[PDB]
RNA sequence: AGGUUGACCUCGGAUCAGGUAGGAGGACCCGCUGAACUUAAGCAUAUCAAUAAGCGGAGGAAAAGAAACCAACAGGGAUUGCCCUAGUAACGGCGAGUGAAGCGGCAACAGCUCAAAUUUGAAAGCUGGCUUCGGCCCGCGUUGUAAUUUGGAGAGGAUGCUUUGGGCGAGGCUCCUUCUGAGUUCCCUGGAACGGGACGCCACAGAGGGUGAGAGCCCCGUAUAGUUGGAAGCCAAGCCUGUGUAAAGCUCCUUCGACGAGUCGAGUAGUUUGGGAAUGCUGCUCAAAAUGGGAGGUAAAUUUCUUCUAAAGCUAAAUACCGGCCAGAGACCGAUAGCGCACAAGUAGAGUGAUCGAAAGAUGAAAAGCACUUUGAAAAGAGGGUUAAAUAGCACGUGAAAUUGUUGAAAGGGAAGCGCUUGUGACCAGACUUGCGCCCGGCGGAUCAUCCGGUGUUCUCACCGGUGCACUCCGCCGGGCUCAGGCCAG
RNA sequence: CGGGACCGAGGACCGCGCUCUGCAAGGAUGCUGGCGUAAUGGUCACCAGCGACCCGUCUUGAAACACGGACCAAGGAGUCAAGGUUUUGCGCGAGUGUUUGGGUGUAAAACCCGCACGCGUAAUGAAAGUGAACGUAGGUGAGAGCUUCGGCGCAUCAUCGAC
RNA sequence: CCCACCCAUACCCCGCCCUCAGGGUAGAAACGAUGCCCUGAGGAGUAGGCGGCCGUGGAGGUCAGUGACGAAGCCUAGGGCGUGAGCCCGGGUCGAACGGCCUCUAGUGCAGAUCUUGGUGGUAGUAGCAAAUACUUCAAUGAGAACUUGAAGGACCGAAGUGGGGAAAGGUUCCAUGUGAACAGCGGUUGGACAUGGGUUAGUCGAUCCUAAGCCAUAGGGAAGUUCCGUUUCAAAGGGGCAC
RNA sequence: AAACUUUCAACAACGGAUCUCUUGGUUCUGGCAUCGAUGAAGAACGCAGCGAAAUGCGAUAAGUAAUGUGAAUUGCAGAAUUCCGUGAAUCAUCGAAUCUUUGAACGCACAUUGCGCCCGCCGGUAUUCCGGCGGGCAUGCCUGUUCGAGCGUCAU
């Protein structure tokens, strides 16, 4: 299994320049940090879930809230970019808990939010106040506003009284009753019409 | 140890900039130390050498010899001292090049260019002692 | 360079009664005209199995193996005789490990080079840093031309705490021939451990030697290891009371008598 | 005057006024076009390879890009790149072989502009010319130039609150410029100390190079904070003022809510792909629709569901880089090596031409590159200087072998060379030269034994100071004796 | 009981013995002479006696044939990468692998960090799917080692069972 | 048929080397235990397999390593060690660096390849240096004269020339003066060689103008395109005169 | 016996190996984005007191201006530099210029230093002739200007 036999000579990448690279991506963070102070080097992200069976289990950060959370929220779409926060209008809230928790996300980033004044002799009421401005600060939002439970405990501790009942006839069987209801739907529903229609018939 | 980026410790470098310097490169390549008496009057250890500067050769095969500077050969990195000389087979007399490190500075060819030269090194040296302590 | 040799227009004149079937450099009025090209054997050809840029330059090493080797270096560097195995001049040093007050280093105590180098001197490194100084020799090959020029031997490494004693000690040690300097949390076996060599002259700080606990705390994924032996004095082992007092008695001597 | 006088439309001329393209470069980038050697036993599928060559077009990056996406989940959410997915799903004569994608972690993140609406109580828009810089004209344009709207919506209403314009600017950063520590102290070798020895000194500087031989301190530089002088930008703590004619955001709603056509799609042909049932592209023929249309990797009908919203467009970063410019490095090569080229090398030379294409580094620290005499027509030779050395003479550091000359020794009746063993001749390495121990005699000294104190140790052994008063210890010199000593032999 | 040749390994004692004040008994000592240097010994050149085909290479079973070699100096040919496999050393061990990346640095080093992921921890079937204890994780016969001397029995092999 | 004798690397005894095998060696006065001591057997070798050592360039460590009072290299009828590859020393030459030990690393070891590049032999002072009829005397120059010059002779080309001029091609070879080497397959004072200078003058001679066979723009049409056809075309392709 | 051939040695030759050296290659890393009708890359021809080449430059020709430095250049010759300075130098920097004939190459051509056309200026007796000098004249396309053509559509 050795798939030399094109010219591979002439498309071979060695990565000498691993070490220098990351000298040049650690200059560019600095540059940028140096840039955008006092603000966060990054941009608020909401939490969302893992598609697929395989990764549901599991939240991660996504790429911007939707515009139902900011709504929700209380900050507009046209504010929300200019303070740090992303925001992305393709993705809907379909449940109400995702809503709820990225919801939360963001009135807990607009409780710790400073809002500096665009002119220093006229604030506004929208504005942190100069005896409010000073204050320790982040400058992560990734690490401050991460994800702090990405998959749920997988210990927790009940009452030998709270143990539950069980499904009835086992597991097992509920299980091997659920497959053999999917797969015998149609064959139902179509001897249940047939039957139907028998009977007005015969009536 | 060097420590700047824009600093080469290369050999090959460094004798190809020294062996193909400019002239005015050479000139400060060139530099020969003043004697304790001007050292002191003047709070200044060196000084590029010039035609008409008085020098009194401390190293080779002529060594305690004193002369005035009659030629400063930069082509061929060396200086010509008066009556240090040689005869060649004719008895002609042939000048002996010397390099300028292996003298020391007796007295210093004096016009306005060259104070403003030692007093910006003196200012220089006692800014920068002045500052360290 | 991939093109070297290669840059000719050669080709072989054939089966014939006179010449090797080599290929040659066409055309003429030139000396390079009707010569051997492209071969191995060939003046200005190309090298056999020419060297290539996507050698494996780089190791990949355990860091469980990584520390081991660097604990095992530690643990060498406090046993005297391996240091003078080494040949590190430690005659006059008090005690090893060398364990010096961070009250003399600390801030800018010895960011003078000279107070550094009488702070060496007097916990004892004089003639560690004199050998140094004394052992410096012009390299023997083409390392000169490559810019490896001089060859000195290794002194004293001075291991500190950069939280409590700063960062001005290295300054301070740095034009000192043969000295090196390390923060504790940082150990190298590459300084422990000089050309494979064990036992390393090391001068600890007070801060240093209270941080190494922590430090061997903090490496998670490693502990330090166990040895397959608890006793390592062999000696003490094979003539205690235990297993001589179970053995036979002897069948012969050290030295046999000629029977015949 | 009407057989005239004009308005438009289309198409022309001008060395008209103002502009623009071409060629180079092409490492990387976007397309087009496109092999064969190879590998398959051979060989028209295939592989090499959607590669080389050929053609067109860009930039510091290019391209891609804000879903007619992935999915089927509790759903993710523009593009690019790395790791993984994965040598997996899949494709494949007679099998050699080929081969993705979603998810997931990370690097970097940034979003938007049109067409489809009547400003209709006012083309509110714009090129050019002349300007007194106030504007004024020639025009473009209603076959539509501004404002408004782009599906995330929006339009119309309702409703009550919020939003905004200028000008200084401390200070900081970027780039050139002035300046920076310490021995030429004494002795020896040497032509020359930069070598050896002694005594110092500097070090945020002991990188590198030069100087008549290995120099931290002779010289240039090296380290570090700063410190002179100058220019152009950028960031920025704050501080002065105008305020609502107008524009903008938020919340709710009966209603309305335009959304890209020879295009999508279908058939067929060629090509391509893992998508030879599920891929893309192009040509020809047919040719749409309005909860429509596309996709949902097995063909079709029926009924559902889920996701987006094509046929118009812009956009930094993470990514590439055998070209160019600047710089720093190496367990690389050391003049038959390393680029073809360390040199007046893509040169000299060759070919009609396309093109082909070398060889070739080193006197000495300093030319001090041999004055002068003499022999020769000269080249040169001999003396004699120069040099530390000419056993360095511009044939030049060192100067191997093949091969040659002279001198010395030897052998040789159609080969020499070689092995074992003597002999002769020539030339050599060792070994030996005396050691140790007793008995006398003569010297020169008390680090003889014991005891006392101090100290160290292995805790009973030692060291140091006092005591020896010479039948005791230690050296030296004369004799004598024993033993052991080199080579060959009986 | 004579005559001759070659050899002298070992290095306190220990042993077997005998003819037992000692010895010829587990390996040479004693006495004497010449010389003390090219005398012995060695190297080179040559003569003499005896011995002795020109080297690779190819072919087949082998020779012969054939091919290469005027001489000397310098280059001059099983290398690197990816992926397997067995064996050796090392770390950890039902886990293991820091190095895509991030942090940090005296800056291509060294040190540190963790989510995911790879391989392993479960197999079988085309697939849907299902998924490993009757028993001190079984019985019998061997089996190193241990044993309280009755037995317990590692690894491994053979055989019969169980899932 | 009988007696004696000769000698193989075979057999017997002894020494030494190596390999294999079997033993001994710590309340260590004890050891490169990877050592030492005792005993026995064995010894050919292609393809092939394995182990140990020697050597070369470079790297880390170390030897307080060597060195201008002479490093490296080279020569050596001079020696010592090793079974061996090799190692070490002496003498001579020479002039600036180099080596030992343990690890690391590789462009790491030559007699061959009708190799590669460079250099050098025997052949060998040999094969030749023999087409185009032919040379000789005196003087001068000069270090030196068959092949320089002048004169004196003798010959040849024999007008389809060994003559006098041109086209192509060359490019200073033309002329004067001077000249060591190299070249002129000998010789050279001579030279188309080498060195320094000088020399080519046009209204009338050619070019320049014209068209020939032919070639290239334009209009226009192909071609992905580099470009292809087209040269009178399916082009608004321009001259003159007069005017109260 | 010599000579010759061969062997061994010393010195001398031949040749350029070995050793040591390296203003050069090779590979890696880091930084930067800047050619041309305002005439590029490339080519030719010229330029120094004494140069053929390499280097630099363009008739302002081994260079001019400007800025900085501050006493050379050097092979020879000749001159320096008021050294208490508008200042040497084959110096460095570089913002102002010069930049022959060409070349995408542009009046038409070019195997020719060939042939033109337009507009100015100057000189030679010069309204006519001769000569010199300066500025212009390529193609495709865009925007605008101005002059036009056609029963193509109309109004009058």
């Amino acid at each position: 299994n050795n798939h030399f036999r094109k010219h591979w000579q002439r498309r071979v990448r060695c990565h000498f320049d691993q070490p220098g690279k990351k000298v040049t991506r650690r200059l560019a963070r600095r540059a940028k940090a140096a840039a955008l102070a006092p603000r966060p080097v990054d941009k608020l992200r909401p939490i969302v879930r893992c598609p697929t069976v395989k990764y549901n289990r599991r939240t991660r950060l996504g790429r911007g809230f939707t515009l139902e959370e900011l709504k929700a929220a209380g900050i507009p779409r046209l504010l929300a970019p200019t303070i740090g926060i992303a925001v992305d209008h393709r993705r809907k809230n379909l449940s109400e808990e995702s809503l709820a928790a990225n919801v939360q996300r963001l009135k807990d980033y607009k409780a710790r939010l400073i809002l500096f004044p665009r002119k220093s002799n006229k604030p506004k009421k929208a504005d942190t106040p100069k005896d409010q401005q000073t204050a320790e600060t982040t400058t992560s939002l990734r690490t401050s506003f991460g994800v702090e439970q990405p998959l749920a405990p997988g210990f927790t501790e009940i009452s030998k009284s709270e143990i539950p009942a069980g499904i009835e006839g086992g597991a097992y069987r509920a299980l091997r009753k659920a497959r053999s209801d999917a797969r015998l739907v149609g064959v139902r529903e179509k001897r249940a019409k047939e039957k139907a229609e028998a009977e007005a018939n015969k009536k | 140890m060097k420590v700047r980026p824009t600093v080469s410790s290369s050999r090959r470098k460094a004798r190809k900039a020294h062996f193909s310097a400019p002239s005015s490169v050479r000139r400060v390549i060139m530099s020969a130390p003043l004697s304790k008496e001007l050292r002191e009057k003047y709070n200044v250890r060196s000084i590029p050498i010039r035609k008409g500067d008085e020098v009194q050769i401390v190293r080779g095969a002529h060594k305690d010899k004193e002369g005035k500077v009659t030629s400063v050969y930069r082509l061929k990195y060396v200086i010509h001292v008066e009556r240090v000389t040689r005869e060649k087979a004719t008895g002609q007399t042939v000048p002996i090049g010397i390099h300028p490190s292996n003298v020391v500075i007796t007295k210093l060819h004096l016009d306005k260019d060259r104070e403003n030269i030692l007093a910006r090194i003196k200012a220089g040296r006692e800014q920068v002692a002045k500052a360290k302590g | 360079s991939e093109k070297a040799g290669h840059q000719t227009s050669a080709e072989s004149w054939g089966t014939g009664r006179a010449v090797a079937r080599i290929p040659r450099v066409s055309g003429g009025g030139t000396h390079r005209a009707g010569q051997g090209a492209f071969g191995n054997m060939c003046r200005s050809g190309r090298m056999f199995a020419p060297t290539k840029i996507w050698r494996k330059w780089h190791v990949k090493i355990n860091q469980g193996q990584k520390r081991f080797a660097t604990a095992s270096a530690l643990a060498a560097s406090a046993v005297a005789p391996l240091l003078m195995a080494r040949g590190h001049q430690v005659s006059t040093v008090p005690e090893v490990p060398l364990v010096v007050d961070s009250a003399a280093v600390a801030g800018d105590a010895v960011a003078k080079t000279a107070a550094a180098y009488k702070l060496l001197k007097a916990i004892g490194a004089g003639p560690d840093v004199e050998k140094v100084k004394k052992s410096k020799k012009l390299r023997a090959g083409k390392g000169k031309m490559r810019g490896r020029r001089h060859r000195q031997r290794r002194g004293p490494l001075i291991v500190y705490s950069p939280e409590h004693d700063g960062k001005e000690l290295v300054k301070g040690f740095r034009n000192i021939p043969g000295v090196e300097t390390c923060p504790v949390d940082a150990l190298n076996l590459l300084q422990l451990a000089p050309g494979g060599h064990l036992g390393r002259f090391i001068v600890w700080t007070s801060a240093a030697i209270k941080q190494l606990d922590a430090v061997y705390e903090s490496k998670k994924g490693f502990f330090l290891p166990a040895n397959i032996v608890s006793q390592a004095d062999l000696s003490r082992l094979i003539n205690s009371t235990e297993i001589q007092s179970v053995l036979r008695a002897p069948k012969g001597e050290a030295r046999t008598k000629r029977a015949c």
